[PDB]
RNA sequence: AGCCAGGAUGUUGGCUUAGAAGCAGCCAUCAUUUAAAGAAAGCGUAAUAGCUCACUGGUCGAGUCGGCCUGCGCGGAAGAU
């Protein structure tokens, strides 16, 4: 419901953390909010995905860039990046060392962090207008 | 700025002190442990013993951690125990119930020493004075 | 009684334009503001007016003393300015402003705009904020009045247009 | 038809206590605090001073009614006294604890032996008070012309005379 | 009168009460550095806390306030073509 206004996303991340007590992930990053909820950013490749009718939704690769966003789409992807360091003390000591590292690396050790109830992936679309659900599903 | 308050006022017996009407949800909230601060507690509160109602301020520092002053125990409590009546009466000292001596008075003056906004032990306990008759103590010399 | 013998003491030569009851304040900033005043004396004095009833009048010693309040307040009002301050408490309030109309989604069906009268100007430090500049003290309020009553402050949670800062106690909603 | 005796009799109180003062201290503090004047009197009468704030009204009819030792005449706005009885000095160091803490621009001025000393100026003296150690420094730079530059001259000589 | 500032300490007085805590109720109805602050006049998480209060000192620089007797007015005052 992120089209909806008084919608942002940030706080109800930091909600979780608070009140909740297991760490969010936010593995998208929104772009806009109110009516200019229209797209979302995909931390894993650093893209951005675009809805028209229900049919551009299935246009799935480099359908945008994040833009203007870039200041806060990077401490959150070293946040994405800092959340799979933490599964081991190898991934860690790989992070610490001065090395990169790949989306498939990151979901499999994102994926034992889920699996195990350590960390919580949180995704974001409206529904009502068909934004993101199919991107929600990747996720799953 | 810093997680760090000062001189919040507390009041719980003298060196037990765990549970969560002691220790309300401010030692919670501002990141405080109970184990360690009864540790702490337990410190100053020996010499003038354990078990009595003691007032206790607590100043916080943002490492999760505490600090305490005693402000020693109340002179209406340490009166009414030094001239031993279990409690006043619903119409003190004009319907009195008990007996306190002046030796008695001098006595608590000393245990809230510095505490005391009166000039000098006698004016001081001239302050306790009016406190020992308001619990219905009756003045023995 | 008192302050109706307080006597302005103008402030780097401003223009005082004197009909005998209207009076003309003119200047830069708190420009070409006027009064018409009857019952009362007002003389232009050393940059000292001097106010007082027209003949010794019961009823019009009183408006000596208004008088003497706008006098001071247009003074004012071409020194300092002023009441800047509205702004809009909760969720989804928000307002723009363009040229010398305001619009305000305030929540109504159509986002309502309310455009300003000759003397007066604002603009929004963001759109929760809406700063108010003008030059005539009681045009400036009747401004913030009749924004203010597109949406009172509803007090159980406070949300609506607020004139300066507190306007409400409010309370709870259940309660006991 | 003005029966209060309080303001009559409370200005000759405090104009032969402040005649028969030795030092004493003048001060402005709205802005005050129950804590920090309470601390300062307690220690203050040990020391043999006391702190008041007085009606101005009080002290302006009181400079009126007597010639004055320790004003000339009263100041604008409030005024706090400082006043000591037995050691001549105290009336000022208890403004050089005070000034640590909440306000240390408040001091219009001080009066000694009668004359007014402003708030730069009182800073050095009030900080050594005490005649004895006074006499010392006294006595110190004329002992050191006197007696000191001759012996200790004559020995830094002594010691360049057997050492070639 | 406004404006600025203080508006405390023993002490969360005693009792009663789940709570009783200046401010539900009863009894004390005081003392203390004090220039001053009632063991409290009203609000306040019904009460811990928070806000104002008489009272204290500035700015302020003149009349001011409470009663009563008494003329006159006011609202209280809504019906049938």
């Amino acid at each position: 419901k992120m089209d909806r206004m008084g919608a942002n996303f940030l706080k109800v991340v930091n909600q979780i953390k608070t009140r909740l007590g297991a760490n969010p992930v936010p593995l998208q990053l929104a772009i806009g909010a109110e009516e200019h909820f229209t797209g979302v950013v995909d931390l894993v490749k650093m893209k951005a995905i675009n809805w028209n009718d229900a049919d551009q939704g299935v246009t799935f690769e480099y359908e945008d860039i994040p833009a203007d966003m870039v200041e806060l789409a990077n401490e959150w992807h070293q946040n994405l990046i800092e959340s799979a360091a933490e599964a081991s003390e190898e991934l860690m000591e790989k992070y610490l060392g001065g090395e990169e590292l790949t989306e498939a690396e990151i979901k499999g050790a994102l994926r034992q962090r889920v699996l195990n109830n350590e960390i919580i992936l949180v995704t974001c679309g409206s529904a009502f207008k068909n934004k993101g659900v199919q991107a929600m599903l990747d996720a799953v | 700025a810093k997680k760090v308050q000062a001189y919040v006022k507390l009041q719980v017996a003298a060196g037990m002190a765990n549970p969560s009407p002691p220790v309300g949800p401010a030692l919670g909230q501002q990141g405080v442990n109970i184990m360690e601060f009864c540790k702490a507690f337990n410190a100053k509160t020996d010499s003038i013993e354990k078990g009595l109602p003691i007032p206790v301020v607590i100043t916080v520092y943002a490492d999760r951690s505490f600090t305490f002053v005693t402000k020693t125990p109340p002179a209406a409590v340490l009166l009414k125990k030094a001239a031993g009546i279990k409690s006043g009466s619903g119409k003190p000292n004009k319907d009195k119930v008990g007996k306190i001596s002046r030796a008695q008075l001098q006595e608590i003056a000393q245990t809230k020493a510095a505490d005391m906004t009166g000039a000098d032990i006698e004016a001081m306990t001239r302050s306790i004075e009016g406190t020992a008759r308001s619990m219905g103590l009756v003045v023995e010399d | 009684s008192r302050v109706a013998k307080a006597p302005v003491v103008v402030p780097a030569g401003v223009d005082v334009k004197i009909n005998g009851q209207v009076i003309t304040i003119k200047g830069k900033n708190g420009e070409l503001t006027r009064t018409l005043n009857d019952a009362v004396e007002v003389k232009h004095a050393d940059n000292t007016l001097t106010f007082g009833p027209r003949d010794g009048y019961a009823d019009g010693w009183a408006q000596a003393g208004t008088a003497r309040a706008l006098l001071n307040s247009m003074v004012i009002g071409v020194t300092e300015g002023f009441t800047k301050k509205l702004q809009l408490v909760g969720v989804g309030y928000r307002a723009a402003v363009k040229g010398n109309v305001i619009n305000l989604s305030l929540g109504f069906s159509h986002p309502v705009d309310h455009q300003l009268p000759a003397g007066i100007t604002a603009e929004c430090p963001t759109q929760t904020e809406i700063v108010l500049k003008g030059a005539d003290k009681q045009v400036i309020g009747q401004v913030a009045a009749d924004l203010r009553a597109y949406r009172r402050p509803e007090p159980y949670k406070g949300k609506g247009v607020r004139y300066a800062d507190e306007v409400v106690r409010t309370k709870e909603a259940k309660k006991k | 038809a003005l029966n209060l005796q309080d303001k009559q009799a409370i200005v000759a109180e405090v104009s032969e206590v402040a005649k028969g003062a030795l030092s004493a201290v003048v001060a402005d503090s709205r802005g005050v605090t129950v804590d920090k004047m309470t601390e300062l009197r307690k220690a203050g009468r040990e020391a043999g001073v006391y702190m008041r704030v007085v009606r101005n009204t009080l002290l302006r009819r009181a400079v009126e009614g007597t010639p004055f030792e320790c004003l000339k005449d009263a100041f604008v706005g409030p005024t706090l006294i400082a006043y000591s009885m037995e050691h001549p000095g105290a009336a000022a160091r208890l403004f050089k604890e005070f000034a640590k803490a909440n306000a240390k621009f408040e001091v219009k001025a001080a009066a000694f032996e009668g004359e007014l000393i402003p708030a730069s100026q009182i800073d050095r003296l009030a900080t050594l008070p005490t005649y004895e150690e006074a006499i010392a420094r006294l006595m110190a730079t004329m002992k050191e012309a006197s007696a000191g530059k001759l012996v200790r001259t004559l020995a830094a000589v002594r010691d360049a005379k057997e050492a070639a």
